[PDB]
């Protein structure tokens, strides 16, 4: 009985260990997705809000 | 606890990316629109007690108790793994959308700039 | 270093500068009518010298200028970036003058909310309240602000936020010795809870804590409770927790507060008690 | 460990938050430009 | 079934009536409504028309002013593709990475690289291709920075190279990775395995130098001890120094009995075991 | 390959190219600079990459352009990173100027970090780094970045404790687990902070440690409780017997149970030389 619950106690360990890294590595992986858009969001904001200052000043002098 | 933390945070960011995701789905239409209408404008044991003792009992007893809160952590740890799966892929989709967005703007403010001289 | 002297004397002669641009606007629309022009490149000017002093580690100068570039850019009808400079301000000013910072945010919620736009006027609200807590003792105001961004929050049906700042007031509550509020916050929490896999785990703690806060009211009440989340929730009896409120309701059925306190010392030995919990357990033992 | 998982989590959860913000301040400005644009069409028609 | 034959009519027709507006300016509204069409094949999941339409549609594009549209239409062909003649899909998504890589865009370029190395990996017996693709999308995403995608190719790449007895490389990226792991704070729990592994490929080559290359190993992460991986491959060598079936067998039954090693783990063994 | 020849030479043309149409005298000739740039990092041309990115910043900067200026300022630092880090850390720290004149704080800060990592990976220089590190700090303080402040605060007390005087380290990691023993989740670890302080001190002097142990065991009470506190109080009675041998079979101890850092072995030897 000693050798089948330790073994089973060292099993689920394993797998709590393997499955751990896989989504540690995968929420790393987000993480760098998550800081990439971020600065991708910021840059698009402004390139926008630019581009329709421009269109407000230019319509304003025409008019 | 620590696992516990962990599920509840997952969550609120799950949630949190689902609305930027609709988010960036209504910039992408208001933004379309907008484009299209200015471009019409135009276990019986754990250690043999050698000597019995209570001593031996209790670590037992304490082994039981580990092994239990073990085997729930597993199943909880999985059912918050599923999540990352679900979300890194809306990630993901909604990377091209933005992008795609960006890049259209930036045509449509050339486009508007070139047609004036 | 020479950070404090430079950034000092450079945002002195830019505010200088700007102050003068100010004065001179007025003169140049009278003779000429040159627009808005001047008063943009001003507010302009006021910003940069609002940055520089955030920099400058000046932050009452820092949130001094964009109050002023606020009200100035107000006057110009462009409410959006007003309430841009007024948040600006409102967080810049937190540390430095509190009160200043709580009536710049709650002029941006104002002016955010007449749009409609309830998610950044819940975030203002929010952000009022954790200062209120955080600096001031005025339990009310906090409780209030809480529970104005739950409403907001609620009306969104963005869920899974209204429920902790819920639990929060609740606890605070609790604190302020009002049960009724906290029994019923907690159990509505907790039959929210009940139904998410996810949080079914961490619903356990919300009824123990919610068992907890009727103990005080009577020892009856307490063991109908006790059965009735028992009954309602049978995952709930294989916890500690279950164990836990049995044996102290044994220890004080027989007035034994030694068994009591050594059942209170082996659990706390086991996990480090919370404040909160300790205050409760220690009050509960009085009687 | 778990406890440095922890840590990522809290980490993911408050940029999550930073870029949901400037998201909400992105789209308000467009459904102000579209309501202006919308505006300026309808009254130069 | 009648659903598949009124799916097939209806986007048969959409196309006929397309090609007859084209055949009668009318560029985009013939692009816009092959496009149309093509979305209907794929909704009626005609997976060679569907692609064969969808490559027709983005080829007129082209023919007409604009760059994005054409790399989504060639990705859209592509996946429509992907269920068909496999070099199609190849042709046309190499294509897109072209145009993508001219445009500077390197990391759809990568991931699209990644694809088109699965498929050909997967689908026809040729591993080279899909190294050589590897290889290059996981230098593209090293000069973007990407260190996970790297890393995973790298990977993929050291572990195909031991699998086709090119046991140096294996061992080299192995090493290069590990250490790489090891730098940083995190990563750390796997480096063992990619110590383990490059050990067992070195084993490969002869047993003398297998000692050597352990205690390096050692010396260089003394709590890779701790491993019983570490203990395995020790007791594997000092059985393999006596001629005997019997001890390494029970050493890996007995390390199998928590876990199920992989098929290459165990091919590799058998393979050092046998001789 | 004709991979690396034929894009060499078609940078070459690029670039003279935009040398004539600028000789002219124009954002053509920006755009065909960047698209020169970009085959060179193609071509595996990490060299001569940076300089053209940084042409093309300066003229298109020229014409008041200050987002894509800093945008291509960092990929052209990036590009110089491996080849010539030097001229990398100039490029970010122009792009550093240009983001806080225009606010970015966090982007500043960012590329601060990104600075300070360089310096102390290639080069040897910790002053460097140690600054650029605190003005990171400073910069996401001002943003309000308790994480990365932390983390900062954590590595520059262990570059001071490491090299520097022990003020700056004793000073640092109090602070921090002073605000770590609030958070419910960070509390347990506050342990460990407080324990390399005591070292620290231990480092100074042994009195000076032992007042600081005994403070910090009324302050945190599961100090006291902590495997570490006893570690800490058996290793200053050795010290104080000036018995080495009790020093090294505690160290044992503690190694059994648990392994070293490799920057506890540091400390430990440091406090061991000094017994005399």
């Amino acid at each position: 009985t000693r050798h089948s619950e330790i073994i089973k106690l060292e099993n689920s360990i394993r797998e709590l260990h393997d499955m751990f890294m896989d989504m540690a590595m995968l929420v790393e992986s987000q993480g760098e997705m998550i800081d990439r858009i971020e600065y991708n969001v910021e840059h698009a904001v402004d390139y926008v809000e630019r581009a329709v200052s421009d269109t407000k000043k230019a319509v304003k002098y025409q008019s | 606890d620590a696992g516990i933390r962990t599920l509840v945070m997952l969550d609120e960011q799950g949630e949190q990316l689902e609305r930027i995701e609709e988010g960036m789905d209504q910039i992408n239409k208001d933004m379309k629109e907008a484009e299209k209408n200015l471009t019409d404008l135009g276990s019986g044991g754990f250690i043999r007690r050698v000597t019995n003792d209570a001593r031996e009992n209790e670590m037992d007893e304490n082994l039981e108790q580990v092994s239990g809160i073990i085997g729930n952590l597993r199943h909880m740890a999985l059912d918050m793994g599923n999540e990352i799966d679900t979300q890194n892929r809306q990630i993901d989709r909604i990377m091209e959308k933005a992008d795609s967005n960006k890049t259209r703007i930036d045509e449509a403010n050339q486009r508007a700039t070139k047609m004036l001289g | 270093g020479m950070d404090t002297s430079g950034k000092q004397a450079e945002a002195m002669a830019l505010l200088a500068e700007a102050e003068r641009k100010v004065k001179n606007s007025q003169s140049f629309f009278s003779g000429l009518f040159g627009g808005s022009s001047k008063i943009e490149e001003a507010c302009e000017i006021y910003a940069r010298a609002a940055n520089m002093f955030k920099m400058a580690k000046n932050w009452s100068a820092a949130g001094n200028a964009f109050c002023q570039a606020a009200q100035l850019h107000l006057q110009l009808q462009s409410k959006h970036d007003a309430a841009t400079c007024f948040v600006d301000a409102g967080n810049a000013f937190k540390k430095a003058d509190p009160q200043e910072a709580i009536n710049c945010l709650m002029r941006a919620i104002e002016i955010y909310t007449d749009m409609g736009r309830f998610t950044i006027a819940a975030k203002h609200h929010i952000s009022i309240a954790e200062i209120y807590e955080t600096e001031l003792v005025d339990v009310e105001k906090a409780i209030a602000h809480y529970e104005q961004s739950a409403d907001y929050y609620k009306g969104e049906e963005s869920n899974s936020s209204a429920n902790k700042c819920l639990l929060k007031v609740a606890g605070y509550a609790a604190q302020l010795e009002q049960y009724q509020k906290a029994i019923d916050i907690y159990e509505q929490v907790g039959t929210s809870a009940m139904d998410s896999p996810l949080l079914k785990y961490s619903a356990k703690d919300y009824f123990f804590k919610a068992a907890l806060c009727h103990f005080c009211i009577d020892m009856l009440n307490a063991k109908l409770a006790v059965q009735k989340y028992e009954e309602l929730f049978p995952a709930f009896s294989d916890s500690r927790e279950c164990k836990l409120m049995k044996k102290l309701l044994e220890a004080h059925e027989e007035q034994n507060v030694d068994s009591y306190t050594e059942s209170v010392k082996e659990y706390d030995s086991i996990s480090r008690l919370d404040q909160w919990l300790t205050t409760m357990l220690l009050r509960i033992k009085k009687t």
